[PDB]
RNA sequence: CGGAGUGAUUGCCGGCACCGGAUGUGGUGUGCAGGCCUGCGAGAUGGCAUUGAGUGGGCAGGCUGCAAGCCUCCUGCCGGUCGGACAAACAG
RNA sequence: AGCAUCGAGGCAGAGCAGUACCCUUCGGGUCUGCGCCAACACCAACUGGAUCUGAACUGGC
RNA sequence: UUGAACAAUGGAUCCUACGUGGACCAUGACUGGUAAGCAGUGCUGGUGAUGCGGGGUGCUCCGAGAGCAGACUUACAGAUCCCGAGUGCUGGCUCAUACUCAGAUCCCACAAAGGAUGUUGCUUACUAGUGCGCAGCUCCGAAAAUGGAUGGUGCCCAAGUCAGUGUGUCUCCCUUACAGUCUGCCAUCGAUGU
RNA sequence: ACCAAGCGUCUCUGGGUCAGCCCAGGGCUGGCCACCGAGCCCCUGUCUCCGGACAGGGAUGACUAUCGUGGCAGCCCCUGGUGGCAGCUCCGCCUGCCAGGACCUGGAGU
């Protein structure tokens, strides 16, 4: 890892399912109250409608070019990191100092790095498309509309998830060992020292 | 199951109370006695806690649910020699505009406070002076010293009772005292009975 | 209006087995096994029986439109069955007016091929499914007929319709030029 | 169901007897409505505009405020209402389980703005009724007019106070557990 | 080394008092960690609380602790409650800065009353 | 589906959430339509006193009654007392998380205190413990799944070698052994090796099975 | 200080072996035993379970590598602070 | 804040174990059991509302 | 019963220096005109002369009116984030493949006739099916020239829309205007004792 | 003298606990008298293993004993305050030194 990114500390959360302005807008007033936040897998956050919509969508928003010089123009990323990043900006006040320092503090990334893949990541129940969106309705993939609008990188990142995924699996598995005999250890020192719990009438100053 | 009236939570004789702030944060100790109103003689014992005889405010300590059953002990201090008034020349400083009620609430305050007594000159504190930075520093060292050896005749004439009484009653509030209080990070102070 | 409960059966012969798991229904028997993940639908989908099983599909508090999709459902499953016990045939019937279209399928078994369809000077390839054969009928039996044989009623009727839409009229009245090749019968192989 | 925002109102009214009519003829209205001023307005919109009677001419001998003999066993009340829309006037029979009369008023009431954008000032309730579950016409009543009605709960999100609503939940999320945390 | 103890809550400074466009920077509004409801912020009413922050230059430490350091204390008090999601309506003195918003507050115990 | 699930349906006991009476038991007698329900739960310590619940606010318990709707309270306090649903209630998984929950909650400072200082005193044992076990699974794994030296013993040049200070004791340590208790655990638990050495970096043990629980509610 | 428990942890001397390219699993990596696995199990505590000395077999190994002592408990001696001492930034 | 916590998928789903099976295309399905609150003692429990853990006191003897 | 109510620091008698004498806006009260941010009128209030809160922005809309401060409380209107205030609670309805993205508080920033077996409800004629219909949302009708605008983001059991609810009582009914209440000070006009 | 912490007076002000009046809600005697028949209940068989289906029959569905309706009883409860199933209207009353009690907890001025 990068030494800035070997410096870095917040809150790793998993993009994936989640709805994208609902996961932007929780992850907005975080940043304002200060937390830093890594939203990890972009390609997989989902987006409220129809594939073809939200590519209509996406095709009318690229339509917006700066006629006199396009280069100043606005951009329209083909990363889902950065399309995320846009909708997080617009979320925030970006155009002042306390804006820019939360938008700082916003740290998106694509599939799961390793900074990111070394620590445990949460999911917003709120902007969660499964906690949140009704099982009648239609939904896309931010990773399916950027390749659509361009983003050769998808198939790039699928492998080294896959990667990534069996090294989960073989920590897993040592992981599994290792809490059964820490369970073993446990039942272990309940022999010699019984462990005192909350529900307990004994704890008194006439006992103890 | 009654939630009966509410009450002002307040320090008795024998409770153990945790100091919010100063010297001795979070530490346990046995509320002694009041001294004034919302002023308390405390101390968790200076070989359990390490907390010598002390005062505080009701309002940086918690008051927990843990009384200690202080009956049949000598509790009987010389508050004011032991706590001097670290205030000189105790209430001059314009000349008295004349303490003009006569009869009530300013006579029965003044008279109040003529009745108790001064820290003489051991048991008094020293005000800061030079004398070429040593001269003064030295004497009040000793001072300091024969106060501190003063003040630790009545704390362990306190406290030798006060350990052989909660080893007696039962020998885990000795370390139940030892253990300071702190909060973490699942810890929700508006939730914590005490 | 929810409707508290709706289920669709649909029972399943012997000899062939309906397992289900997560919405992705696989289906043994003789002529072959099947695979279809409907999971696009958040449906019950069991199969509930010992000695008669059935597959039932159910909704619970659904619309009109989840007591529809159940069926649908139950109805794929039914030709999954089929499918896997007697089997989809499609016989497809060659009709020209004056150009004999000249059909043959290529080295393997995929890729049928249509030439001198209207005497165009084109070729149609219709690369065929796997999973799916396709054999040109010999003139005895009918002469002018290819047959599309499966397991998955899905694949062969799309090839069927592949060569269809593939030896199709452009720029003429087709009232007239009533040229093509034509799916004669939807039968089984039995 | 939970808070009706309805009270029951047996509102009984005269006209102040002049010396031509020294007794006049006396009315009955049933008001549901959300609390007594509401209901006495109703009861003086009948009045004028079916009696020539007049707020002001007129005289309440009653209110009464109504409450639910025993509200431990449900009821399939029949609401007969009339209410105006963008065009002119439609009658409407609408039945609702519930436990209440006012219960089953204001399952109508937000019944009616939900399917038909109604408002209250807008339906004038015609006759209510309550009726054997041998009389209920609805497929969405028929379907609980059963004895021993049973279902999953399977979608679940697990309503959760605020207190304790997890901005992150380190945990993995189930929509078919039983939920109870 | 000695038992370092926490005694306080942490609280985010969540911007002053304010409406869509004007603002009172005497109020501030504090998020208090894992209080979310209103009926919890009557423990912290009245209690006092810390903004820290680092200066370049060594002030003068705690009272009569005689050695300086580079933080830098306002002291505040919790004045009442602030809408339903836990939030309350601190008053500093000085008056916060401006780069105070974003940033940790601690809310001490005392002057307790429990 | 091939779970089993709960049902909502007359006889139910569930667990009332919000409310007046919230963190109760109470029995479905009716259902009122498909978002609410009539449920009595007076037969409950401190329990609900017969109203209308919303589905959202109940919690399905395991268990069930046979009754009819409405049931009168001189028949459903026999019926809870005779099928024993308070006990086979705060016998469950959920109602010790809870009761943990509630224990915590309502735990005193000197209570706090001595659960503190129990696992203060179980951790100076279980850290141990756990890294012995630790130690010996992961040279059982090294010893099965690794690499042996192809080079026999008594003929590796063994290393060098530091001198005991000239004035040290020798101090044999006992606890150089898996004693059979440890043994019989590991035993027990029959870990796999395959995983033990299938990954190389060290990891913490997750959370364990019942770490939420109160036994004996 | 010292006593018990525990033999875990850290650091170092060797050598051996093993990894890591998304931003090396490298935060310039990891592990390394008088032992472990499987049987018998003297005894001792509870009414057969727990604990537990040794011992058979098999598999390995720095054929006890060195230094410290963390942690829980028990017990102190001299000297020092006890003047931030009723709060003043987690006593820094 | 103690700067403690890294399976994947799923959500209309049993969980877990198996050196069992098929390809139904390599992650899906089947099969065999209920020991995995490792004696008994629960729900086929499981949304972090959790788990783990006391920054621990002045020098030397 | 001093013979209706309410209010009232007021009634009478004068003198005198100026500015103004382009108006405009809003409303079935209208007239001319196809109409107009057109022209001309009526009552009243506003703008001009007027700041402040909201309507993104806006001389005229909605609230309210303005000495300097402190505390509390609210109006209009609001709470996904921008942005203070609930990703409130309780029932519905709606899914919209475009370049007008379905829709999204007055003024206001458009939409019609006509059509739909999309969907939700209701009435009604026929003996469960078949007809007429009627309301809610949705779709078509629906075309302009720099790239662009529910204000942006985006939203889909909504962050759209229709209701209800937040009670001196509420697990979450809270936010805040220069408005209301209390207080201090400044100034003005007075009353009283001097 | 200043800065800060604490305790009070007075004037306001925000948020709470128990109360009191009057009612309500229930519970037990499976209370008593009279009605209800179904949202059903029970016993069989068959098909089946379906969180069941159907055909039979039964008011011994009696004796206490599923549920509801009209009226009349005694005794018990913290279990509540019209977000309830309500008193001599509507409305629970009372708002917290001036319709009268005991307290708790913040803030502003003094």
């Amino acid at each position: 890892v990068k030494p800035k990114d070997r410096k870095w500390r917040g809150i790793v959360v998993d993009g994936k399912n989640h709805l994208m302005g609902r996961l932007a807008a929780v992850v907005a007033k975080q940043l304002l109250r200060g937390e830093s936040i890594c939203v990890v897998r972009c390609e997989d956050i989902n987006i409220s409608q129809s594939f073809m919509r939200n590519k209509f969508r996406l095709k009318n928003i690229m339509r917006k070019r700066h006629l006199t010089q396009p280069k100043r123009g606005p951009f329209h990323y083909r990363s889902p990191r950065k399309m995320f990043e846009k909708v997080v900006r617009s979320m925030l006040p970006y155009r002042t100092a306390h804006g820019t320092a939360a938008f700082e503090r916003l740290r998106v990334a694509e599939g799961i790095p390793q900074p990111f893949a070394k620590k445990k990541r949460c999911i917003c129940p709120a902007a969660h498309r499964i906690l949140r969106l009704a099982p009648n309705r239609k939904f896309c993939r931010l990773g399916d509309l950027c390749t659509d609008i361009g983003w050769r990188h998808d198939k790039t990142i699928k492998d080294l998830e896959g990667k990534r995924k069996k090294l989960a699996e073989l920590r897993w598995k040592k992981k599994k060992e290792l809490t059964k005999l820490r369970r073993a250890a446990e039942r272990l020192v309940d022999r010699i020292i019984p462990r005192i719990e909350y529900g307990d009438p004994k704890i008194k100053i006439g006992s103890l | 199951v009654r939630k009966g009236p509410s009450k002002k939570v307040t320090p008795t004789p024998g409770q153990v109370l945790i100091l919010l702030s100063g010297r001795f944060r979070g530490r346990r100790v046995i509320c002694l006695k009041e001294l004034e109103h919302g002023i308390f003689l405390v101390t968790g014992p200076y070989k359990v806690n390490g907390v010598p005889l002390r005062r505080v405010n009701r309002r940086y300590c918690i008051c927990t649910s843990t009384h200690i059953d202080i009956s049949g002990l000598d509790l009987n201090i010389p508050e004011a020699q032991i706590f001097a008034r670290r205030k000189a020349l105790k209430k001059v400083k314009k000349a008295l505009k004349g303490k003009r009620a006569r009869a009530i609430q300013e006579k029965k305050d003044q008279a109040e406070v003529a009745r108790p007594e001064n820290s003489f000159l051991k048991r008094g504190k020293k005000t800061k002076e030079s004398k070429s930075e040593e001269a003064f520093f030295e004497e009040l060292k000793e001072h300091k010293k024969k106060k501190a050896g003063f003040k630790q005749q009545y704390q362990k004439q306190i406290d030798e009772p006060l350990i052989k009484r909660l080893k007696e009653l039962d020998p885990l509030l000795t370390k139940y005292l030892s253990s300071i209080f702190t909060l973490q990070v699942n810890d929700k102070p508006h939730l914590m009975r005490f | 209006m929810r409707a508290i409960y709706a289920v669709h059966k649909t029972p399943i012969p012997e000899g062939v087995k309906v397992f289900v798991r997560n919405r992705r229904i696989v289906v043994r028997g003789p002529r072959g096994t099947l695979k279809r993940e409907m999971r696009h639908v958040k449906y019950d989908m069991s199969v509930k029986g010992k000695k008669n099983k059935e597959f039932r599909c159910e909704v619970w508090f659904g619309k009109n439109q989840d007591e529809a999709c159940i069926k649908t459902i139950c109805s794929h499953v039914a030709n999954m069955i089929t499918g896997v016990t007697k089997g989809f045939r499609y016989k497809m019937r060659f009709a020209y007016a004056h150009f004999p279209i000249n059909v043959s399928i290529s080295d393997d078994g995929k890729a049928v091929e249509i030439r001198n369809f209207l005497g165009e000077k084109l070729i149609r390839k219709v690369e065929v499914r796997e999973g799916v054969s396709a054999s040109r009928t010999d003139p005895a039996k009918q002469k002018d007929e290819l047959v599309l044989e499966g397991n998955d009623i899905e694949k062969v009727a799309q090839c069927a319709a592949d060569i269809h839409q593939s030896c199709l009229v452009k720029n003429k009245d087709i009232r007239k030029f009533l040229d093509g090749i034509y799916v004669s019968s939807k039968e089984t192989v039995v | 169901p939970g808070f009706s925002g309805i009270r029951h109102y047996e509102i009984v009214g005269r006209a102040y007897p002049t010396e031509k009519e020294p007794s006049p003829k006396v009315y009955k209205m049933t008001v549901f409505a959300k609390n007594s001023v509401v209901g006495k307005a109703r009861f003086w919109k009948l009045m004028r505009k079916q009696n020539k009677v007049k707020k002001t001419h007129g005289q309440v001998l009653q209110i009464r405020r109504i409450f639910e003999k025993n509200p431990n066993t449900i009821k399939n009340y029949s609401i007969l209402l009339r209410y105006q829309s963008k065009t002119g006037v439609m009658n409407v029979s609408k039945e609702y389980r519930d436990t209440t009369l006012c219960g089953a008023v204001h399952q109508m009431y937000m019944d009616m703005a939900g399917r038909h954008h109604a408002r209250y000032l807008d339906i004038d309730i015609i006759g209510t009724t309550v009726l054997k579950p041998s009389q209920c016409l609805r497929p969405h009543i028929r379907q609980f007019l059963q004895h021993k009605v049973k279902f999953p709960l399977l979608h679940r999100i697990t309503k959760k106070l605020p207190q304790h609503k997890a901005t992150f939940l380190y945990s993995k999320p189930s929509t078919y557990r039983s939920g109870f945390m | 080394p000695k038992p370092i103890v926490r005694l306080f809550q942490p609280a985010v400074m969540t911007g002053f008092k304010r409406s869509k466009r004007k603002q009172d920077p005497h109020v501030a509004i504090l998020a208090i960690k894992n209080v979310a409801t209103r009926k919890h912020t009557d423990f912290y009413l009245g209690k006092r609380c810390v903004y820290l922050y680092r200066g370049k230059k060594k002030v003068a430490g705690r009272k009569g602790s005689k050695v300086k350091t580079n933080m830098r204390r306002i002291w505040g008090r919790i004045t009442r409650s602030h809408g339903k999601a836990g939030c309350v309506k601190a008053v500093f003195k000085p008056n916060l800065p401006g780069e105070s918003i974003g940033r940790k507050v601690r809310i001490y115990l005392f002057p307790s009353s429990i | 589906v091939k779970a089993k699930r709960n049902f909502v349906e007359i006889g139910r006991v569930i667990y009332v959430r919000f409310g007046k009476n919230r963190d109760t038991l109470a029995v479905i007698t009716d259902i009122i339509d498909h978002n609410w329900i009539f449920a009595d739960g007076r037969a409950f310590p401190n329990g609900m006193k017969r109203g209308a619940v919303n589905i959202k606010d109940i919690a399905l318990t395991h268990m069930k009654l046979k009754m009819g709707h409405g049931l009168r309270h001189r028949h459903l306090k026999e019926l809870v007392a005779k099928e024993d649903v308070l006990n086979k209630w705060k016998k469950t998984t959920v109602a010790r998380r809870l009761e943990k929950q509630k224990n915590k909650l309502n735990s005193t400072d000197l209570e706090r205190w001595r659960i503190q200082y129990n696992r203060r005193q179980r951790s100076s044992l279980i850290k141990v413990k756990f890294n012995k076990l630790k130690k010996k699974a992961l040279q059982t794994a090294r010893r099965l799944h690794g690499k042996k030296n192809p080079i026999p013993f008594a003929d590796r040049k063994k290393p060098q070698k530091q001198a005991p200070k000239e004035g040290k004791v020798k101090k044999d340590d006992k606890g150089r052994k898996l004693k059979d208790s440890e043994r019989r655990k590991i035993k027990k638990c029959r870990i796999n090796y395959k995983s033990l050495a299938g990954w190389q970096l060290d990891v913490n043990p997750g959370p364990i099975a019942g770490s939420s629980l109160v036994s004996k509610v």
